[PDB]
């Protein structure tokens, strides 16, 4: 059945936060079968193997070494690491607590933050350009009036997804001992940040938040994002916060 | 909110 015409060729798919789906779609142009790859924004790490409309049952991890007209061209990494998806629910944050994410893994590292009193933080491995998603923020999803309706002592690294759902990292997934899937609650605050949170779709974690840079970081920089709570609905904020605010504003005059 | 990047 071999020819040159679409149905023999390969698809991108692409999510505006720069990942994709690539491979050959079936009759009704999903993305299922065996070869199916998601690769992540740096256009060379993949998740390969058997995905059924865009949902990843197996990828093991690749190298997109080159493209063919069109066709990616992977090389299997050694080690049998394989992902699936596994959106959190309200009560699981993971699967595999433990097995952390392999993009993130080789351009972030946690260490004592530089900001005092601020517990650990996040470090940038290796020197990136402007707009290179950095890290995930995955977590357990919650209402808001869950978290609206508890104490700010249980809402240290809350993050709101949409209107309808928060992400959070409980006790004592917080401890990279318990969890390390993803990293991106380990970013601390400031008012003059070198990324951003933006919204991410992720194989494994599905609909999610990522750690973006704003502008070229170098290695062994912290990364830093603005928590953006409500200035006024004073502050409806953590303390710390609320001081770091009163002292950017004073910078700013 | 309790949390980080809502919508305002
Ligand atoms: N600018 C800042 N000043 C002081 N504390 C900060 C801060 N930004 C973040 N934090 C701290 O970080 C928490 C949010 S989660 C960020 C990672 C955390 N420092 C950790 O060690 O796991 C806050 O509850 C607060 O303890």
């Amino acid at each position: 059945g071999y020819k040159d015409n679409i149905r023999h060729g390969v698809c991108w798919i692409y999510y505006p936060d720069g990942g994709s789906l690539v491979g050959e779609v079936n009759e009704d142009g999903e993305m299922t079968g065996e070869k199916i790859a998601y690769v992540y924004p740096d256009e060379r790490t993949a998740l390969y193997g058997k995905f059924i409309d865009g949902e990843m049952i197996e990828g093991k991890l690749a190298t997109l070494m080159s493209t063919e007209e069109g066709r990616p061209h992977f090389e299997l990494m050694p080690g049998n690491s394989v992902y699936h998806f596994d959106k959190s629910t309200s009560s699981c944050i993971s699967t595999n607590a433990l097995l952390p994410d392999p993009y993130e893994s080789e351009r972030v590292y946690v260490a004592e933050s530089l900001i005092s009193s601020a517990g650990e933080g996040l470090f940038s491995k290796v020197a990136v350009g402007p707009n290179t998603v950095m890290s995930f923020a995955n977590g357990v999803r919650i209402t808001h009036q869950e978290v609206d309706s508890r104490d700010w002592a249980l809402n240290g690294n809350t993050l709101s997804l949409d209107e309808e759902t928060v992400i959070d990292v409980p006790e004592p997934y917080n401890h990279v001992s318990k969890y390390c899937a993803s990293l991106g609650h380990k970013a601390n605050h400031s008012f003059t940040p070198n990324c951003i949170y933006d919204m991410f779709v992720h194989p494994r974690f599905g609909p999610i938040k990522c750690i973006r840079t704003l502008r070229a970081v170098e290695a062994d920089e912290e990364l830093t994002v603005a928590y953006g709570y409500d200035h006024s609905p004073g502050p409806e904020a953590p303390e710390w916060y609320q001081v770091e605010l009163k002292a950017f504003q004073a910078t700013q005059q | 909110s309790k949390s980080k990047d809502r919508k305002y």
